[PDB]
């Protein structure tokens, strides 16, 4: 039973390890090509027919329109989350000076908005947060590397500045290195998703194991909603760093939680491998975290915890190569470039001169 | 709608579900479709 677990799981790890490559042969990645594959396959469905003025008038009802048109910045009045496009915003407008002109449907949902299910109205470009192959949306990093994330007690103007949080959290793990950290498994927040509730269960019955709570969202209907216990407290990021096993789950689509985990130096359980941001195709199971399949069983989270539990040392090292990896590839100049490689590419698929509207208000810079 | 459970009222704000959108109640202090402004 143990033996046969253990077998496959180190298999998995040979395996992948073996595999791996570097996201680029430079870790400084100058050329911006660690996450470069995402944009590609996002932007590829439009190379042969390119971009249509009447494709962005279809798709503008799907997002905020932003222009870029004589190197200044315009956008509808009514963005649907302003903090979301003030986020946005701090990374279009010092590019705006350097970028050719250009009509952006921005998505500031959380939600993807073209199912390539659907056909035809549904044909694109739009730009979202998240996605998973059900969707035609293009990935852009989030709002919140910035701006604009939830906003809790510890957070109130919403979780952002991705700069600040990384000196934060570089500083916390410093502080408690692996061997001080409870070998316990961790997570901390709302019932976003039912994917999440067989380690709360599991937690109520064996909290030796597992420290898992539901916390209250400002979408918080009834007591179904932290699966009829009281609402536990928020736990800061800096303090999930005390604990070896960080859990993570989607949300309403992905969750911001995810890249905060790494930098504790914790050992990442990433349960699901559908919802995405534009980083973590570059992430990989078995070298940066644990994979666990969407909905996992109370018995599964047992074995995998009681198997890494007794293999510290390879927990460790997985732990240590995943902070690595968002240290190393999920910077600021990361976010930045990213942001500026999608424009640069996107741009040239545009079939159309892109000509002013009145009713836009100006933004910047 | 579901818009509510990413905690988009800042600064102390309830938030309704609507079925297109959402809306923010902000705490006298700050005003905005966020709550993100002062007032």
């Amino acid at each position: 039973n143990e033996d046969e677990f253990s077998f496959k799981i180190r298999r998995q790890i040979e395996k992948a390890n073996a595999d791996y490559k570097p996201c680029s042969s430079d870790p400084q990645d100058s050329d911006c090509s660690c996450h470069a594959n995402v944009l590609k396959r996002d932007l590829a469905p439009y190379k042969s027919t390119g971009v249509t003025r009447q494709m962005i008038e279809s798709s503008a009802r799907y997002g905020t329109k932003y222009k870029i048109y004589g190197h200044r910045l315009y956008r509808d009045a009514n963005c649907m989350f302003p903090a979301r496009c003030e986020g946005i915003e701090h990374f279009l407008l010092p590019l705006v000076a350097t970028l050719p002109d250009m009509d952006l449907i921005i998505n500031t949902r959380d939600y993807p908005q073209l199912n390539a299910a659907w056909g035809n109205a549904a044909g694109g470009p739009v730009f979202s947060f998240s996605k998973t192959k059900e969707y035609r949306d293009i990935m852009y990093p989030a709002w919140t590397f910035w701006a604009g994330g939830p906003a809790t007690k510890l957070h109130p103007r919403g979780i952002g500045r991705w700069d600040q949080m990384r000196e934060k959290l570089e500083k916390r793990a410093a502080a408690i290195p692996w061997s001080q950290k409870r070998s316990l498994g961790f997570f901390r927040g709302s019932r976003t998703s039912d994917e999440r509730d067989s380690l709360i269960l599991l937690s109520r019955r064996n909290p030796e194991l597992v420290e898992a709570q539901y916390t209250k969202n400002q979408g918080w209907k009834s007591p179904k909603d932290t699966l009829d216990a009281p609402a536990a407290d928020e736990v800061s990021f800096e303090d999930h760093c005390k604990y070896k096993y960080l859990f993570n789950f989607r949300g309403v689509a992905a969750s911001f939680r995810l890249k905060h985990l790494f930098l504790c130096k914790s050992l990442v359980f990433h349960v699901g491998d559908e919802w995405q941001e534009f980083f973590y195709d570059q992430l990989k199971p078995w070298v940066h975290y644990v994979p666990l399949k969407s909905y996992p069983s109370q018995q599964e989270y047992e074995h995998i915890l009681s198997f890494f539990k007794k293999n510290d040392a390879l927990a460790q090292e997985i732990a240590q190569r995943g902070y690595d990896f968002i240290w190393e590839h999920l910077r600021m100049k990361d976010i930045k470039c990213y942001w500026r490689k999608l424009l640069k590419r996107y741009v040239k698929l545009l079939q159309y001169e892109v000509k002013p509207e009145d009713q836009l208000i100006y933004i910047g810079p | 709608g579901d818009q509510c459970e990413s905690n988009p009222c800042l600064n102390g704000g309830s938030c309704k579900d609507d079925i297109n959108s959402y809306e923010c109640w902000c705490p006298f202090g700050f005003e905005g479709k966020n709550c993100e402004l002062l007032e």
